[PDB]
């Protein structure tokens, strides 16, 4: 809803939550100049 | 999107897409921040010199959605707005400079696999994701070419561009309220929004806490995938504050 | 193109 975020949001139900992950997210990762 | 994929079902939970009653036809992209309120861009709404003044009771929202013309019963969620806020000081007169907008649903939706909010970033995650070369996710149900229309939900991941080559791209005015995006003529990789992505939202994955957030609200563009051009988005961070004052003084 | 949706949302 507003600041910072809120409650659970940015976690979705089918990926997030189940620990599964999109066919490209990795990419966005990868340009932040690698991610974990 | 031009050079974009079909989406995965429940894959941008927070898409929703903004439906004219008569005609019925597809008119904006938007996105849902939480179980009453969608943010989108205000030239989707309102702008003028095309004689375009939309109000409540001429608008539905319709939340959940993966097909573009098909009604999935038992899927997606339709609702009606109670009120709808323009910025102040959008200006469509010369650059769409604030081009943002509140809408209010008459009730609150209730969320599943396919209905979920999106973040709203805070000044240090901003600070942190827009860098040029970071990649952003935008999705819609647009034209294909700029002169071609989907029949399910489209997504294609874009770099964000440094300032100087964005202002060097065109003749218009840009402000500190806007970033660009999309690869350079140099990259071999293409992509862009166009006619019908308007309103939707561009968003980054947090490698800190692992949560989406909503960097941008797709603009205006020239052309749709031109080489030498670029998109532009609302940078939804520098306009947080008027977003918190309308929804803690009508509502949450 | 685009589908009919039910009545009561309009
Ligand atoms: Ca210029
Ligand atoms: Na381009």
């Amino acid at each position: 809803t507003f600041g910072s975020g809120e409650a659970d949001c940015g976690l979705r139900p089918l990926f997030e939550k189940k620990s599964l992950e999109d066919k490209t997210e990795r990419e966005l990762l990868e340009s932040y100049i690698d991610g974990r | 999107i031009v050079e974009g994929s079909d989406a995965e079902i429940g894959m941008s939970p927070w898409q929703v897409m903004l439906f004219r009653k008569s005609p019925q036809e597809l008119l904006c992209g938007a996105s849902l921040i939480s179980d009453r309120w969608v943010l989108t861009a205000a030239h989707c709404l309102l702008y003028p010199p095309w004689d375009k003044n939309f109000t409540e009771n001429d608008l539905l929202v319709r939340i959940g959605k993966h097909s573009r013309t098909r009604y999935e019963r038992n899927i997606e969620k339709i609702s009606m707005l109670e009120k709808i806020y323009i910025h102040p000081r959008y200006n469509w007169r010369e650059n769409l400079d604030r081009d943002i907008a509140l809408m209010k649903l008459k009730k609150p939706v209730a969320f599943s696999d396919y209905i979920h909010p999106v973040c709203l970033p805070d000044r240090e995650t901003a600070a942190s994701l827009l860098q040029a070369g970071y990649k952003g996710r935008v999705t819609g149900w647009g034209n294909l070419k700029e002169t071609g229309q989907p029949s399910v939900l489209q997504v294609v991941n874009l770099p964000i561009v440094e300032r100087p080559v964005c202002k060097d791209s065109t003749r218009i005015r840009i402000t500190d309220n806007m970033f660009c995006a999309g690869y350079k003529p140099d990259e071999g990789k293409r992509g862009d929004a166009c006619e019908g992505d308007s309103g939707g939202p561009f968003v980054m994955k947090s490698p800190f806490n692992n949560r989406w957030y909503q960097m941008g609200i797709v603009s205006w563009g020239e052309g749709c995938d031109r080489d030498g051009k670029y998109g532009f988005y609302t940078h939804v961070f520098r306009l947080k504050k008027w977003i918190q004052k309308v929804i803690d003084q009508f509502g949450e | 193109d685009f589908e009919e949706i039910p009545e009561e949302y309009l």
